[PDB]
């Protein structure tokens, strides 16, 4: 009992004592809670910047043992969103380093699919070289364009699938080549960016004529979301 | 922007009527500044008036 | 699988409370360091050691 | 030794027990790059954070305003439901436009849609 | 040059780990890589006393990455001076380091 | 299941020979409190100590 009077067994009386020994106080962890609601509210936009650091860079100058970086590191995260799915798909990284004989960004590592020539847009800068934060948002901004465009095709056609409009269908990455199977006549579709531009109707029925073919391809062309529209009345004569 | 801020789904009288609303405010806005102008010089009221005018000018 | 994460999270909760009686006294062997003038000092008592070994 | 690193930390002790690449866990740091840096003069503030325990839906209420132009800022208030267990999400809708952008941003909610309507009104 | 705690011993294996994999569990016994290369070649050049210096690195074998892997486990080379390009970084792309940066050798 | 077995067996490690100093050297505050200038004894009393550890274990 003597030396239990020189130690202190008071973290052991009171729970609230035991804490930073064994470490987040209440106050700082709602303190700190905020933050990270307030960073997913950032991210609705889409496109944002984090911090990186290279672990090679990295050097001491020995004289006070702090650490410093030698390659300064930029990193851009782009995510978009899905009105059926109601979900964020899986984010694209695009990682820029520094260059240390004329301090300009280059393009270093990125998750972009090869379709998407980030390499291309990057040379489009006016100087050919990101400067400052501003221009390369300009980089930034323009790959997202591209990635909703791509993706923004992909779920119209899943539309009409879901709405039982049409049969089964294949389509490829890029949703180029898109399998239009609705009924006995089998249809494919050369679809431009965000517009189509060329249509093919493939299956020749004994009542169906050439003439025929060549305006119905005609009334297909159009835009993508006014295709739907044109869909029921196309078909409809062909059944009255 | 004006049928579903009309009520009723048709603004020929809104039209009509258009001018005479504006004259109207315009002269009980007369005696308004009358009084106020009679009251005091109003150097903070003219203030927020040239400012409301500015704004509506940039928007 | 949790009865033995449970029994886990018990290793560490003495042995954090014990290191810190440990580094608590290992540091009450520094005050007595120089609270005492010399380091070396006289053989113990026989008496005073027949109440440690009377101490459980 | 070890090191247990937590989200609010010295920058110098996260840069010294850093061996891998990833995106730096101090979030103050983290938050500037972001707010001073990607999206200047704009103001995000967040009203109030409320669970519903029996269905597990987070609610929450957001505030943009621009400083684009201090003589004539516009502020946005929306509501959005969180499933706060999926990645999915209820509703969204607006509370109040400022009147001097209710004509502009009238053509937005044709859209319904939620990046759409927040990326066109920055930029 | 110079050269235990069982708990200090795991995170030295997990630091190799991370460092040629870029995950601690791992993505696919466990020293294999995700793509085995067969021949690699590396040109190191470098300004020293306002002249060019240069050595030449050629590889061979199975899996070149995942080989220098377990040399890192066996304390035989330091981890922490490894080079992007040596840890496994642009696999099976044979090119010249110029300045810190690798360029494509055609 | 197994991953957390061969955990606590090091657990049961480093618990008890820790356990140990604790018990010697918490006895040296007992005896040096008393006796500041006497940190040193005779090698009788110090394993006649260990002796009293051996029957608590």
């Amino acid at each position: 009992p003597g030396v239990a009077d020189l130690l202190d067994t008071d973290i052991l009386t009171s729970p609230s004592k035991r804490k930073r020994k064994l470490d987040i106080s209440t106050s700082d962890r709602s303190e700190l809670e905020d933050y990270i609601v307030l960073e997913n509210v950032y991210r609705m936009f889409g496109i944002t910047f984090f911090p990186l650091v290279d672990p090679i860079d990295l050097k001491i100058k020995d004289a006070s043992g702090e650490i410093f970086v030698d390659r300064e590191m930029l990193g851009i995260r782009l995510e978009v969103f899905s009105e059926r799915t109601s979900q964020f798909e899986k984010p694209h990284y695009v990682l820029l380093k520094k260059r240390i004989k004329s301090n300009s960004w280059f393009l270093f590592k990125h998750t972009i699919p090869s379709f998407i020539d980030v390499q291309g847009i990057f040379d489009d800068t006016n100087g050919g070289l990101v400067i400052s934060h501003d221009d390369a948002y300009l980089f930034a901004k323009r790959v997202f364009l591209q990635l909703v465009e791509v993706q923004k095709r992909r779920q119209i056609f899943k539309d009409l699938e879901a709405k039982k409009i049409i049969h089964d269908l294949d389509l490829d990455l890029e949703s180029s080549m898109v399998s239009f199977f609705v009924k006995d006549i089998k249809v494919e579709l050369f679809v431009k960016q965000n517009e189509i531009v060329s249509c093919s109707i493939l299956d020749d029925i004994h009542d169906f004529s050439q003439n025929n073919k060549s305006k119905w391809e005609i009334a297909l062309l159009g835009s993508l979301d006014d295709l739907e529209l044109k869909l029921n009345h196309s078909f409809a004569t062909i059944f009255k | 922007s004006i049928k579903e801020a009309s009520e009723d789904d048709d603004i020929s009288e809104y039209f009509a009527t258009y001018n005479g609303k504006l004259v109207v405010a315009l002269e009980e806005m007369k005696l308004l500044l009358e009084e106020a102008v009679k009251t005091f010089g109003n150097s903070p009221e003219k203030r927020e008036k040239i400012k409301k005018i500015l704004s509506e000018l940039k928007k | 699988k949790d009865v033995l994460d449970v029994y886990i999270k018990n290793l560490e909760n003495q042995i954090g409370n014990k290191r810190y009686f440990l580094k608590q006294a290992q540091g009450a062997i520094d005050e007595i360091t120089k609270r005492s003038l010399d380091t070396e000092g006289k053989p113990v008592n026989s008496e005073v050691f027949t109440e440690l070994l009377r101490k459980p | 030794r070890v090191e247990r690193i937590n989200g609010l930390t010295n920058l110098q002790k996260e840069l010294v027990t850093k061996y891998d690449t990833l995106p730096l866990l101090n979030m103050n740091l983290r938050l500037s790059y972001l707010r001073d840096h990607t999206y200047p003069h704009l103001q995000v503030s967040v009203q109030s954070r409320d669970r519903v325990h029996n269905d597990g839906i987070e609610v929450l209420v957001v505030n943009y305003k621009f400083c684009r132009n201090t003589m004539n800022p516009f502020e946005i208030q929306f509501k959005m439901f969180y499933k706060f267990e999926d990645s999915t999400l209820l509703k969204w809708e607006i509370l109040r436009i400022s009147t001097n952008v209710r004509l502009k941003a009238k053509q937005l909610l044709a859209t319904r849609n939620f990046q759409k309507c927040l990326l066109s009104l920055y930029e | 040059l110079n050269d235990e705690e069982p708990e200090i011993r795991r995170l030295r294996l997990e630091k190799n780990m991370i460092k040629f994999k870029g995950s601690a569990n791992g993505v696919m016994s466990r020293y294999s890589s995700l793509v085995p290369i067969e021949k690699v070649g590396f040109t190191l050049k470098n300004e020293i006393n306002s002249r060019i210096i240069t050595i030449k690195l050629k590889f061979n074998g199975n899996d070149i990455f995942g080989g220098l892997h377990e040399l890192c486990d066996k304390n035989l080379i330091n981890i922490d001076k490894v080079p992007g390009w040596l840890a496994g970084e642009n696999g099976s792309f044979s090119g010249t380091i110029m300045n810190g940066d690798f360029q494509r050798e055609q | 299941s197994e991953k957390q077995w061969e955990r606590i067996q090091q657990l049961e490690k480093e618990h008890v020979e820790v356990y140990r100093e604790l018990l010697i050297t918490l006895d040296r505050l007992y005896l040096i409190r008393k006796h500041n200038h006497a940190v040193i004894l005779s090698h009788t009393q110090q394993r006649l100590l260990e002796i009293r550890h051996q029957l608590q274990i």
